[PDB]
């Protein structure tokens, strides 16, 4: 049909850079464009319309222009609270198909973090459930990359592990990441000592946090 | 001010039926483009469907079509989306959004201006699964013993075994917010979902000051509060 | 003006015909 091809799927700009998103129609949609930000979570907002109107309360580094059937968003100066994805969206159709463009994710590069790591042993309640997680917690850190390696009494674990990664933080632009292993209480039980061991571009070395089970 | 209510979305199995609504306020609703926009998890943005609601003429996707019907109600000025025969792939949260009428003008001397959707509702989830539904177990997440008394610790709250997503986390209800990561849920092989919420706070704070996690599954109508010692 | 009216009757082709003259 009617396709918008957004190009960089994805970019990383530091504050205060000029950023350019682009999005080409497969055919002509004259000005009929609208650029959206999405935060996660969260509706998108309209930024520009008619392909280079300024919705308005939208800040004035957000802009829109047309060359033909390539249309562009530049945030001119961009600000840790852009971190988004970004979409255009076509409506040359008079009630018909609007289609978007697969989006365009912006992180906000900043300086080195290293994680702040932390350990939680599964409580005495859960274990009465039968079951033991033990979670391990890394606190704004940036670079996104990060390793987690679960260690029981010394022992690589494998395939009993899962994790799951905050947004980027709209104000201070770190990630965080949690760990969560998964054990019998019976299995559980017998072992003692239950370490995450992290490897992160902030720290000189891999970071190990332990608990003994008693 | 405007604003654009959606409801009805939920679990429900394939071949399934729901409706969704829309309730908008503060906006001529006949002098509108009604627009259904959903989101599968972390994919982009498909329309679904358009409607004119004073006359009724509608517009759909190619997915949809034979399957969902958009209509409007200009009495109630609410919209709605009626999903038939629904399969996995129509898991999304779904947006209502407007047009404010023209969809197009042209102005001697300035050109043409197209609408765009300015006003979008929150989303309501819809999830097309067989799984069933299931409200959540809380556990604490302590605080170490593994401290001083001069910096940093870190506390949480466990939230697993539930179905379907979404579940809402506040901390000491909602009066505390620095500092606090509720993290995107992970599938565990049960089926079920699970997530973690975590908060930093002054570490000599512990034991003294109560911490308690306020989770929410409306899906379930499952509410707990777990308070967090060390 | 609106031009909704006009191009409800008009092929997806006429349409962007229409609007093409209009720039």
């Amino acid at each position: 049909d009617i396709q918008m091809t957004q190009s960089p799927s994805s970019l990383s700009a530091s504050v205060g850079d000029r950023v350019t998103i682009t999005c080409r129609a497969s055919q002509s949609v004259s000005s009929a464009v609208a650029w959206y930000q999405q935060k996660p979570g969260k509706a998108p907002k309209l930024l520009i319309y008619s392909a280079s109107s300024l919705y308005s309360g939208v800040p004035s580094r957000f802009s829109g222009s047309r060359s033909g059937t390539d249309f562009t968003l530049t945030i001119s100066s961009l600000q840790p609270e852009d971190f988004a994805t970004y979409y255009c969206q076509q409506s040359v159709s008079y009630m018909g198909p609007l289609t978007f463009g697969q989006g365009t994710k912006v992180e906000i590069k900043r300086t080195v973090a290293a994680p702040s790591v932390f350990i939680f042993p599964p409580s005495d309640s859960q274990l009465k459930s039968g079951t033991a997680s033990v979670v391990c917690l890394l606190n704004n850190f940036y670079p996104r990359e990060a390793k987690v390696q679960w260690k029981v009494d010394n022992a690589l674990q494998s395939g009993n592990s899962q994790e799951s990664v905050t947004e980027q933080d709209s104000k201070d632009s770190t990630y965080s990441l949690s760990s969560t292993l998964t054990l019998s209480k019976a299995d559980y039980e017998k072992h003692k000592v239950y370490a995450c061991e992290v490897t992160h571009q902030g720290l000189s070395s891999p970071v190990t946090k332990s608990f003994n089970r008693g | 001010e405007v604003q654009l209510v959606e409801s009805g979305g939920g679990l429900v199995q394939p071949g399934g039926s729901l409706r969704l609504s829309c309730a908008a306020s503060g906006f001529n609703f006949y002098s509108s483009y009604i627009h259904w926009v959903r989101q599968a998890p972390g994919k982009g943005l498909e329309w679904v469907a358009s409607i004119s609601p004073y006359s009724g003429s509608t517009s759909y996707a190619d997915s949809v079509k034979g399957r969902f019907t958009i209509s409007a109600d200009t009495s109630k000025n609410t919209a709605y989306l009626q999903m038939n025969s629904l399969r996995a792939e129509d898991t999304a949260v779904y947006y209502c959004a407007r047009y404010s009428w023209p969809w197009v003008s042209y102005k001697p001397y300035y050109g043409l201006h197209f609408s765009a959707m300015d006003y979008w509702g929150q989303g309501t989830l819809v999830t097309v699964s067989s799984a069933s539904t299931k409200g959540p177990s809380v556990f604490p997440l302590a605080p170490s013993s593994k401290s001083t008394s001069g910096g940093t610790a870190a506390l949480g709250c466990l939230v697993k075994d539930y179905f379907p997503e979404p579940v809402t986390v506040s901390w000491n209800s909602g009066a505390l917010t620095s500092g606090v990561h509720t993290f995107p849920a992970v599938l565990q092989s049960s089926g079920l979902y699970s997530l973690s919420s975590v908060v930093t706070v002054p570490s000599s704070s512990l034991g003294t000051q109560t911490y308690i996690c306020n989770v929410n599954h409306k899906p379930s109508n499952t509410k707990v509060d777990k308070k967090v010692e060390p | 003006m609106e031009l909704d009216a006009i191009l409800d009757n008009l092929s997806d082709e006429e349409q962007i015909e229409l609007l093409e003259l209009l720039e």
